[PDB]
Formats: structure tokens, C-alpha cells, sequence
């Protein structure tokens, strides 16, 4: 799911799902 | 950084792991 154009809370989402307890940075510039 | 990489270009596993902390 993740070999898309994600943008916005999508992107947000798919970082969510990949990283799990990991968590992740988001910085969108 | 995220935005151009998997916004206005198609994301990848790889550069959404690069976000992962």
C-alpha cells in the first residue's frame, strides 16, 4: 500500500502503519 | 524531504523507513 502518492494525513497514516512502535518523525518542510 | 520523496513523487517502503524512529 505504500508504492503511491501519499500526501497529507495518507502519508501521516502510512507512516503510522509502517513504523508501528517504532514511531516516526514527520516533517513536511 | 517526505512531501517531495512520497507526495509529489511515488513513495517507497524504503523512504517511509527512513522516517521510522
Amino acid at each position: 500500500f505504500v508504492n503511491q502518492h501519499l500526501c497529507g494525513s495518507h502519508l501521516v497514516e502510512a507512516l503510522y502503519l509502517v513504523c508501528g512502535e517504532r514511531g516516526f518523525f514527520y516533517t513536511p518542510k | 524531504g517526505i512531501v517531495e520523496q512520497c507526495c509529489t513523487s511515488i513513495c517507497s517502503l524504503y523512504q517511509l523507513e527512513n522516517y521510522c524512529g
